[PDB]
């Protein structure tokens, strides 16, 4: 159980980090 | 005309470099989801044969 | 020329792109499925559990 | 011809760089409401859980 | 805009989005 | 339950498929 709370933790973040990275993408591609 | 049609093609091979880390990034997050996905399955599981 | 030999890289990339995007539209639209399973597999729960 | 060839095959390629785009911006709506909808299961299926087990 | 957000609201925009990606992915085509 | 057991093999059958797809694609790209 400790460890599922820890894997969803890590997905939390690979998610925010990722989702950041392709606003930051999609926003250069707008000019 | 020379001049604008060299800048172009710049901002066309810039604009699919873009689109191809977008399109990586976007394949990093599908995995995500399908890795979450399939940790919820697995917890319907347990918990429908738990029942 | 030069022109020729440009559109090329370009062009095989835009058909590149446009695969890739057509192949993971298959996979979102594989994972709005399982989502929609999931979904109604814990109302069955929550509901065996609110009648229980 | 030439001039104007190079021009048409330029906006081609442009008109399609944008079809991309816009599939792709529409695909990236699709996959934050795909996380939304795990979310919220994960958040119902961790409630049962520890009903459960609260019970238990 | 995304909230207030609701499965029939979840369900409506992933059938709008799909449907407008199917017409991107056509307009390609040809 | 074996009907939900089928069709989440099949899911994850296709999510192969087409995964494996979309590498080779992107490889593709890198060259
Ligand atoms: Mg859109």
């Amino acid at each position: 159980v400790e460890w599922n709370e820890m894997t969803w933790m890590e997905w939390e973040r690979e998610i925010e980090n990722y989702t950041k990275l392709i606003y930051k993408i999609l926003e250069e591609s707008q000019e | 005309a020379m001049a604008d049609i060299g800048s172009e093609f710049s901002g066309i091979v810039q604009q699919q470099n873009n689109l191809l880390r977008a399109i990586e990034a976007q394949q990093h997050l599908l995995q995500l989801t399908v890795w979450g996905i399939k940790q919820l399955q697995a917890r319907i599981l347990a918990v429908e044969r738990y029942l």
